[PDB]
């Protein structure tokens, strides 16, 4: 259980909760404004799964500040997390990159 | 704000046939919608969620239709216990809005 | 069994402000959100706002005047809507809705009939009506009993504390001079009045009244 | 205090300049084009915070050739700070993975 | 340019009335809309910016609504001081474009 694998894992488990908050966060910010298309929690769950994978689908996006911050939020632990997994990757590959010529 | 026009308003039907209450969208909602049952001095029940989805205890006889803007709430074999009022209600963008309402008659 | 409670009626003078109550038992999640819908006579349903409980936080309908304001009590489970400086257009059923977050309003309030007017609570009048001595019969018998010089709407009639349901017809009342009227019928197989006691159940919210009167034939 | 970690830090900043710069030349490119759309500032700092995290909305997008350039400018920005970032987190595992079997 | 349309032109009410002045835009604009009040020989002053958001300073009569091409200005209790031209105003697309007005009566 090295680092790089039990980093993933923490940003992975993180995401998750990221997303969820995320969601939860996004409907609390966005009912009020009139407009609104994030104003219910299953909608805004696969808002964040899209916003988390750096995907946006037509006009499905926050109108607010705070919505907005969440969005931010969403997106940067998104990325931290898909780039944390291909640095726990890397890590793997020279490691037995190592073992195979002996050093 | 969402406009949700319900076309006619009063409806009459003879007894045992099939229905059908129309509700228009100002824009495309995709299935955001929901009807509601409502008759004299009681208050509003859920029939179809999302557009035609059922809820448990609602009749077999109803059954929900439609996407975009247009919208068709259908009963077959209309029975006594039918005659209410129906509203449609949006929930696509902020704030929730109704329908003027489609009268049942037999 | 029923999830939200509120009071049947309320009483304001012209000008005045009010509160509304609304407890719920049941699923009561963190995620729920408590609404607000207005009716009037002879109208459709109007959204005027929501509030979650767990946090505080309310939304107005902008298009209409905002008179209401929502606040939540988290202990009793209980939604409140203060409405002030109310006119004769804000005499209207005021009901509250359960909405799991996800567009639909699933469960319903009983509703609140919200009367703005000046004049005094007045307690129902109720008052038998039993077939003349003249008139005659045949298989079924039609009853009734009469409802009259209340104030304000509504009043909740059931015969035989509700067991008795199938044939019954509560006519709309009518106002004159500051106070409503109206009347109940009820029709039963000839052989089981009176032999069967039969008997009509008039609440008045308003005045937290409620009184019973057994149907008899005459003299 | 190390150079992966200096440079990614020194990214981040470098990027929350390139997005307000972005914000705010993209409102002076686009105004005077009919049609357009990235006609405010903070409109036009939203646009570039989804621009830099390689996410589009719609058609909110520019329509003018520097508003684009501005537009390019933001998007390698974007990537190079989140690709950065990912380098980073690499070199600190390789460099705990050396430590690891005692190298 | 996005088109914008004030009707009526000439709007008469009751004193102590709600009033309401709509403006529909030629395509969907949001809450990027802005209302203005211009009385006799004086210069526009802004009443409500992005469409209900009010400024400090002006009476809490004042109220802004709607979302999309339909867009309202509502003033509850209109007295005197109120009497005036009012413009809408969008900044959703280049260039800024206003309404052609409604004039408000007692
Ligand atoms: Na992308
Ligand atoms: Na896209």
């Amino acid at each position: 259980s090295a680092l790089h694998w039990r980093a993933a894992g923490a940003a992975t488990v993180l995401l998750v909760i990221v997303l969820l908050a995320g969601s939860y966060l996004a409907v609390l910010a966005e009912r009020g404004a009139p407009g609104a298309q994030l104003i219910t929690y299953p909608r805004a769950l696969w808002w964040s799964v899209a916003t988390a994978t750096t995907v946006g689908y037509g006009d499905l996006y926050p109108v607010t500040l705070w919505g907005r911050l969440v969005a931010v939020v969403v997106m940067v632990a998104g990325i931290t997390s898909f780039g944390l997994v291909t640095a726990a990757l890397a890590t793997w590959f020279v490691g037995r990159e190592q073992e195979r010529r002996g050093h | 704000d969402i406009l949700l026009t319900q076309s006619p308003a009063i409806l009459s039907v003879s007894p045992g046939e099939r229905v059908s209450f129309s509700c228009r969208a100002s824009q495309s909602i995709g299935t955001d919608i929901h009807w509601y049952q409502q008759r004299t001095n009681g208050s509003p029940r859920l029939l179809i969620k999302y557009a035609s989805e059922s809820i448990s205890g609602i009749p077999s006889r109803f059954s929900g239709s439609g996407s975009g803007t247009d919208f068709t709430l259908s009963i077959n074999s209309v029975e006594s216990e039918d005659i209410a009022n129906y509203y449609c209600q949006q929930s696509n963008r902020w704030p929730f809005t109704f329908g003027s309402g489609t009268k049942l008659e037999i | 069994q029923v999830q939200l409670q509120q009071p049947g009626a309320e009483l304001v003078k012209p000008g005045a402000s009010v509160k509304l109550s609304c407890k719920a038992s049941g699923y009561t999640f963190t995620s729920d959100w408590i609404h607000w819908v207005k009716q009037r006579p002879g109208h459709g349903l109007e959204w005027i706002g929501e509030i979650i409980p767990s946090y505080g936080r309310a939304n107005y309908n902008e298009k209409i005047q905002k008179k209401a304001t929502l606040t939540a009590d988290k202990s009793s489970s209980t939604a409140f809507m203060q409405l002030s400086s109310l006119t004769s257009e804000d005499s209207a059923v005021y009901y509250c809705a359960r909405e799991r977050g996800d567009g639909y309003f699933a469960v319903w309030g009983a509703g609140t009939t919200v009367t703005v007017s000046s004049a005094k609570t007045t307690p129902p009048s109720v008052y038998p009506l039993a077939p003349g001595s003249a008139a005659q019969t045949n298989s079924m018998v039609t009853l009734g009993c009469l409802v009259k010089g209340y104030f304000p709407e509504p009043v909740t009639v059931t015969w035989n504390s509700g067991s008795l349901s199938s044939g019954v017809h509560t006519f709309p009342a009518v106002l004159q001079s500051d106070l409503y009227t109206l009347s109940s019928s009820v029709t039963v197989p000839s052989s089981s009045w009176p032999s069967e006691t039969v008997t009509c159940n008039v609440a008045h919210p308003a005045s937290s009244t409620k009184v019973d009167k057994k149907i008899v034939p005459r003299d």
